[PDB]
Formats: C-alpha cells, sequence, structure tokens
C-alpha cells in the first residue's frame, strides 16, 4: 500500500506538473500580449478616469 | 398574447447606435441568447424587462429567421484530470471577488 501510495503520488504530482505547466506556458502565452498593449490600457484608464 | 412571450438575447458590436438597431440588422451578432421572459414591472419607467443568458444560438444570418441549438460542447471522454485546471480557475475567480 505505500508503493501504490507512491505511484498514485507520482502519477497525481506529474499530473499536477501537467497541468501547472501547461497552465504556465498558457500564461506566457497571455504574456506574449505586448507590453505596449498594457501601457495603452493604463493610457485608456488614464482616460476612464477622465469622468 | 402568445402562450410562451419570448425575448432574444443578443451581443452588441461596436460602436453602439439605435439607429442603426432600426435600419439594418448586422449592428447585432450572429451569437443570441434566446431566453423565456418571467414578468414585467414597469415600477417607474415603462420598460425595465427581465433578459437571460438561457439557450445559447448563433443564427448563421440573422438578416435572413432560421436558428438552431448549436450548443457545441466537445469534450474528452476522460473527465478526470480536465477539472484539475478548474482548480485553479475557480481560485482565480474567488481571488477577484476576493480581493475585489
Amino acid at each position: 500500500r505505500l508503493y501504490k501510495a507512491l505511484s498514485l503520488l507520482k502519477k497525481e504530482f506529474e499530473l499536477s506538473k501537467l497541468q501547472q505547466r501547461l497552465g504556465r506556458e498558457v500564461e506566457e502565452k497571455i504574456k506574449q500580449t505586448h507590453r505596449k498593449y498594457l501601457l495603452q490600457e493604463q493610457l485608456k484608464i488614464i482616460k476612464k478616469e477622465l469622468g | 398574447r402568445l402562450a410562451q412571450p419570448y425575448v432574444g438575447v443578443f451581443l452588441k458590436r461596436d460602436d453602439s447606435n439605435e439607429s442603426d438597431v432600426v435600419e439594418s440588422l448586422d449592428e447585432i451578432y450572429h451569437t443570441g441568447t434566446f431566453a423565456q421572459i418571467h414578468e414585467m414591472q414597469d415600477l417607474g419607467d415603462k420598460l425595465r424587462m427581465i433578459v437571460m443568458g438561457h439557450r445559447r444560438v448563433h443564427i448563421s444570418r440573422q438578416l435572413e429567421m432560421v436558428e438552431v441549438e448549436n450548443v457545441v460542447h466537445e469534450d474528452f471522454q476522460v473527465t478526470e484530470e480536465v477539472k484539475a485546471l478548474t482548480a485553479e480557475i475557480v481560485k482565480t475567480i474567488r481571488d477577484i471577488i476576493a480581493l475585489n
């Protein structure tokens, strides 16, 4: 049972890694949107605060 | 007078314009969300209707109206590891309502 629990910890941990890694890659692919767009957002928020 | 009164719900495109809403039918998105009406009230104004996102639909051409429940929802047969991401999604959602 301790070995089966280890193999389940392997499968579950490797699964958490594939989920975290796919999410990390996917976060980087959101980060591929340029910082100019972020500063432009802040420019839009500066105009959003123009009321 | 209809036994099943209804209203559709669509999403507006950029540059909202009431005159275009009555002039042209392309301003409304092909996506529409048909739903049944609940009840009118009109406490102060004569038009305070309630709307819902119930039956999604994407009319192929609203100008032409034909419709179909093309509620695509493909999912992999193994629904074990697909929900692991859900814990992070709800954790994000929880952080938005918590921090904001």
